[PDB]
């Protein structure tokens, strides 16, 4: 059915990913952003560069490129980008 | 320009420049040197030495050899000449420069130090198939290669696809068209998704149907398209697969088959359409032809 | 692949024979850990984690108390 | 509290060690990596074959199920979590003992103040006020995607004749008679 | 804010001493005592 | 230089900026609060979420469609799909690699090394040797 091409693609969504929440984070400890704000506004910039990656990378057509992709792209490496976050906006919030 | 890397590693991994013609093996091989020297960042440096050995390749092909020679001068460096890549480049250096079949024999006895497993599998089954191709023409030509690769195949390697490959075309060149079946059925076994043994088990059907009895023509050629169904389930622009669907079916002519053949027409006038270069010039004389 | 076409389209008569449980057990797994190693100290609901968001009542509100 | 000009050679020393001794650790792990007799790999391959054609090849094989079985019988029959961690430990209690490094921006309840702020011997300073451990603490969990971008990747004859036994008639897979209707069933 | 710091990095480019400038380690003590507060004035 | 990586570097730029002017702002917020004895904001945030959304626009114009050159032919004829990423079903991945004129089956299909030895011998007699 499907071949072992996902690997690449997906490979590719994590270097977005993980490119997308150490300049976030980052500019919130830019900022002095406090302690409920940060992660709300980590939420809410983060799932926003989820959409527009599925809007313009991915052709708005999010099967054809990964399976279930409502659990690949938003679920799916979550709590390995908060604690990326955690870990640029405390090194922001000491400078 | 990176591309030219694609079309090389393509190539490469598909190994097409053993079925090119002698007008675009020469434009391949001026076109490698030129990127070669020029567009050298973003490559490894397995994928340097690589196009060098495909390089040593062409040129040994092509006429002249003494950058054969020199390349296989500047790829000696690493890993010397234990490796099976380099033993192989390395025999037909020596069976090519001279003319001379020596190389066989410090071949031969090499295969017989390789039982002890010093090295890997695959190096002494792509020794032996080497040895096999070099006695083929040390005695020119007979049905004994067959054998010999039988020999060779069945204690030591069934799972090898290569050889049973060369089996079944040698069974389908002028041998028995039965055999082939069952040869493209393991090649079959061994790699599940193969869009292109299907369509080879499925023209030896038809051409196992067409001097047959009309019952066991009509369940051959049912079978054929039981196996070119599959072609035509991996992959959509396959050519042949379409191509031999729509034959068979035309040659059938039943109603379901008649859906089955404006079926296939629509998608083999999608792949004469020009997106697909010199295939449609092939799926096009099939179509308006009858 | 022009060969196999021509030589396929045209005759030739040659030849030469010679759950929800899941769901449920993932919570026990979920929450065993909650219940053994988080649960030590580490959790809110007790009285001394809110102590430092509560006030101080304002004793005096309207007087000064100078003195030596 | 005002914290004077520390930051530096704290956090940076730090975050540069843990970079290196993560590279140091996937190149040490690539050179360590964490039959003989022609027949012994032979029936190795042989065992192979059974299996794929157990799971791989037992499934478009309709009309050859049947004759493969006799030539089957008949030819048949954690240290590295442990040592950097704990090193990079000792590294830090040893050369960073007894600061305060900064504070962390969210508030952490007072047995995080147990936790991290062993360096200094105060009662009431804060819970969000942290030593240099913390930083360590952290740097851990998070530096999946400073590794990510700077590059980095990741006796016998009898039980298979058994299976043989078992395989006889076990699953003849509907393939090569169902492919008709599910080629129809697409490509509309 | 561009023009002054770009022409005050401009100013301080030169005086190796890049490496000592980026160290910041390398001082007089009297600007150290009056950041914390040390040096006062006691009127008895 | 095109579009990503002048994006990188001028966002590099400005991201350091404007920390370099939040670091200044900040640090006379406390200094000056203690020299009056315990006693620019939109335009830093303006120039910060731009440096944010030239680097999340730098991120983004990293990606080229896909264009491929024919193994068989020796004239251009870029084969695009037009498409960012690689599919997932066969069906279009075999499809992309049909279009190009290889087989990604390969030794198998045309077993190398006999083939090899055979039209290595040919080979010599032919015009152009
Ligand atoms: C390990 C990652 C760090 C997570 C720390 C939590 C950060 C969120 C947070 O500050 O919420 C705090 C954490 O107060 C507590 O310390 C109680 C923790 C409540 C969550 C427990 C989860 C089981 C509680 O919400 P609050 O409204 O009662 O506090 C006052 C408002 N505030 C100043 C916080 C804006």
């Amino acid at each position: 059915n499907a071949t072992a091409n996902v690997v690449d693609n997906k490979k590719r969504l994590l270097f977005v990913q993980d490119s997308s929440a150490l300049v976030l984070g980052l500019v919130a400890g830019f900022l002095q952003i406090e302690s409920v704000h940060g992660f709300i506004w980590f939420l809410i910039l983060y799932n926003l560069i989820n959409v527009i990656y599925i809007v313009w990378i991915c052709q708005l057509q999010p099967g054809k490129f990964y399976q279930s992709p409502l659990h690949d792209i938003f679920f799916e490496s979550f709590f390995r980008e908060i604690t990326g976050f955690v870990m640029a906006w405390t090194f922001g919030y000491a400078l | 320009k990176d591309l030219v890397r694609e079309k090389l590693l393509t190539i490469m991994n598909t190994k097409a420049y053993t079925q090119f013609n002698p007008e675009q093996l020469l434009q391949l091989e001026n076109e490698m040197k030129i990127y070669m020297k020029s567009g050298d960042s973003a490559l490894t440096e397995g994928n340097y030495f690589f196009l060098m050995e495909m390089l040593f390749y062409v040129l040994v092909y092509r006429n002249q050899d003494v950058d054969a020679q020199v390349v296989y001068n500047t790829l000696r460096d690493r890993l010397g000449e234990n490796s099976y890549k380099m033993v192989i480049m390395k025999a037909t250096l020596l069976q090519i420069n001279g003319n001379d079949k020596g190389a066989i024999e410090y071949l031969e006895n090499l295969l017989n130090d390789d039982l002890e497993y010093e090295t890997d599998f695959v190096t002494y089954v792509s020794i032996a198939k080497k040895l096999i191709a070099i006695k083929t023409t040390s005695k020119n030509l007979s049905q004994e290669s067959v054998l010999k690769e039988v020999v060779a195949l069945t204690d030591k390697f069934p799972l090898d696809a290569e050889l049973w490959w060369y089996a079944s075309e040698i069974y389908f060149e002028m041998g028995q068209f039965e055999k082939a079946c069952y040869c493209l059925e393991q090649v079959l076994c061994i790699t599940p998704f193969n869009y292109a043994c299907f369509g080879r088990l499925s023209e030896t059907l038809y051409y196992e149907a067409l001097r047959s009895k009309k019952q066991t023509k009509t369940e051959l050629l049912e079978k054929a398209l039981k196996n070119a169904l599959r072609s035509v389930e991996l992959s959509e622009l396959y050519l042949k697969g379409w191509a031999l669907v729509n034959i068979i079916s035309r040659e059938l002519g039943r109603n379901k088959q008649n859906d089955l053949i404006k079926l296939s027409a629509s998608k083999l006038k999608e792949i004469s359409a020009k997106s697909n270069n010199k295939d449609k010039i092939t799926a096009e004389l099939i179509l308006n032809k009858i | 692949e022009w060969a196999k076409h021509l030589l396929d389209t045209k005759y030739i008569e040659k030849y030469n024979i010679q759950m929800f449980m899941y769901i449920v057990f993932q919570g026990v797994l979920m929450y065993i850990g909650y219940r053994k190693l988080n649960s030590m100290g580490l959790i809110p609901n007790a009285k001394g984690d809110w102590l430092p968001w509560e006030r101080i009542a304002h004793y005096n509100n309207g007087l000064q108390w100078f003195s030596d | 509290l005002l914290d004077d000009q520390l930051k530096y050679w704290v956090l940076l020393p730090i975050s540069i060690v843990m970079v290196l001794t993560g590279v140091l650790k996937q190149y040490i792990m690539t050179l360590i990596t964490g039959a003989q007799p022609r027949v012994k790999l032979t029936e190795w391959q042989y065992l192979q074959w059974a299996q794929l054609l157990i799971g791989n090849g037992g499934n478009l094989s309709s009309d050859a199920f049947a004759a493969k079985k006799e030539f089957l019988v008949k030819d048949l029959t954690n240290m590295a979590s442990f040592i950097p961690q704990t090193i990079i430990m000792w590294w830090v209690n040893h050369f960073f003992a007894g600061f305060i490094l900064m504070q962390l921006p969210f508030p952490l309840t007072a047995k995080f103040k147990e936790m991290l702020q062993t360096g200094i011997i105060c009662q009431d300073l804060d819970v969000r006020w942290v030593s240099s451990i913390s930083w360590y603490f952290i740097s851990v969990l998070g530096l999946n995607p400073v590794y990510n971008l700077i590059g980095l990747n990741d006796q016998v004859d009898k039980a298979m004749h058994a299976m043989a036994n078992d395989l006889t008639i076990i699953q003849h897979e509907t393939c090569l008679d169902n492919v008709e209707q599910r080629v129809l069933k697409q490509y509309m | 804010r561009l023009t002054t710091n770009w022409n005050r990095l401009i100013n301080l480019l030169k005086e190796p001493g890049r490496v000592f400038t980026k160290l910041l380690a390398l001082k007089d003590t009297t600007v150290s005592d009056l950041k914390f507060g040390f040096a006062k004035i006691l009127i008895v | 230089s095109f579009v990503s990586k002048l994006l990188y570097t001028v966002s590099a730029l400005v991201l350091f900026h404007s920390g370099f002017s939040s670091y200044e702002f900040h640090h006379l917020l406390k200094l000056n609060s203690l020299n009056n004895a315990q006693g620019l904001p939109k335009d830093i945030m303006y120039e910060t979420y731009a440096g944010l959304i030239l680097f999340v626009l730098a991120v983004f114009t990293s990606f080229e469609k896909l264009q491929y050159l024919p193994i068989e032919s020796n004239d251009g004829k870029i084969i695009s799909q037009g498409n960012y990423l690689k599919e997932i079903a066969l069906n279009k991945a075999t499809n992309v690699d049909n279009l190009i004129g290889s087989n990604p089956n390969g030794e198998i299909i045309f077993t190398p090394s006999f083939v090899d030895v055979h039209m290595k011998r040919k080979i010599c007699r032919e015009w152009a040797s």
